[PDB]
């Protein structure tokens, strides 16, 4: 009854700790120069773990916190990032970190502001260092802004009408939910079973009716004034 | 509607798949299995057996649409449903699933009232 996450949170609280256990673990064993790829892939999952569940409590300090870890820690594992010992430094410091600002969850307290920002900031910098200075050669030298500023400002007046056709009892509600994810209805007909909505070309038709296609089928689907 | 269904848990992350798995318990669902990765996974779905791959989108060896693509290039595996989870509703996420051929998607933390519906939507368009 009610799904309270104040306590979701203790398997949370338990499972992080362990995996910050054996994140600082591997930490320690790894060699710089030559990771070994099992070890590299078990910082990584538990730093993705860690991220998910932080993410799925709101625990924004720690999300973020471990977001960043995680990138670099992809970066490494793809051979992408070269290791040394500084960065191994800066991932245990990251560990650390991450403790204390779980610790504070755990007293439904506000992780230090500090840390935060000084953590983000220094994994940041690396992940800029890793980076050669931009890429080769000058990209998106044209490719950016194409076909100049439109003559109106969003097609002249071809949205295209979408029709959908025949839905369910709560299918008008919730379709009217769907769409929502992957567009806006305006000229929201509810119809007792319908939902006709103007649309506005900002996806295929080719590929609107591939997602509608999750609850919907291509004939359902007209394209029309 | 199969209280049963074998949920191919996906995930690399334990707690979660435990909740995922006391609130298919308060919903009545009890039937789930764990993986931890795309070739585990696809070494595991080599095997056979999955019916319902509650795939989070992101894993180690090969991920979630790889698995999905390499599943469609393939002939025996071609046509699982993927109830791709993800931590948020996206749209290309939503389409890629759906140009390379994904089932639906979800949107975890859930109240056992909350995956309830979508779990339904899906079972509903597969025919199922």
């Amino acid at each position: 009854m009610s799904m309270d996450i104040s306590d979701f949170y203790q398997t949370f609280f338990d499972e992080a700790d362990e995996l910050l256990a054996d994140m600082e673990q591997h930490l320690l064993d790894l060699v710089p120069e030559s990771p070994d790829a099992e070890q590299l892939n078990a910082i990584f999952r538990a730093a993705h773990s860690i991220k998910g569940g932080a993410g799925t409590f709101g625990f924004t300090i720690l999300q973020e916190t471990t977001h960043l870890m995680e990138n670099l820690l992809d970066e490494a594992r793809r051979g992408e990032m070269q290791l040394n010992t500084d960065i191994i430094n800066l991932f245990l410091e990251t560990k650390d970190i991450m403790q204390e600002q779980l610790d504070a969850y755990k007293n439904s307290e506000e992780p230090d502001a500090a840390s935060f920002e000084y953590i983000c900031n220094a994994l940041r910098q690396l992940a800029l260092e890793a980076k050669g200075e931009t890429p080769s050669a000058v990209t998106r030298l044209s490719v950016v802004a194409k076909s100049e500023p439109q003559d109106e400002q969003s097609r002249s007046q071809s949205p295209r009408r979408i029709i959908l056709s025949r839905l369910k009892a709560g299918e008008v509600d919730l379709l009217e939910e769907e769409l929502g994810h992957l567009t806006t209805l305006t000229d929201v007909v509810k119809g007792a079973d319908s939902l006709s909505a103007i649309l506005p070309g900002d996806i295929a038709e080719d590929d609107i009716t591939a997602v509608l296609c999750f609850v919907i089928e291509a004939d359902q689907i007209t394209f029309e004034t | 509607a199969d209280k049963e269904l074998k949920f191919l848990v996906v995930d690399d992350f334990s707690t979660m798949r435990r909740i995922v798995r006391n609130l298919l318990k308060e919903l009545g669902f009890n039937n789930v299995e764990e993986a931890e990765d795309g070739v585990d996974a696809l070494n595991k779905l080599q095997a056979g057996g999955y019916g319902f791959v509650i795939s989070d989108w992101n894993m180690p060896n090969m991920d979630g649409l790889e698995l999905l693509k390499t599943i469609r290039a393939d002939g025996a595996m071609s046509a699982l449903p993927v109830l791709m989870v993800t931590a948020e509703a996206k749209k290309e996420n939503i389409i890629a699933a759906a140009q390379a051929g994904a089932s639906g998607y979800v949107v975890k933390p859930f109240t056992a009232a909350t995956l309830e519906e979508k779990l339904n939507k899906i079972f509903e368009k597969l025919g199922m």
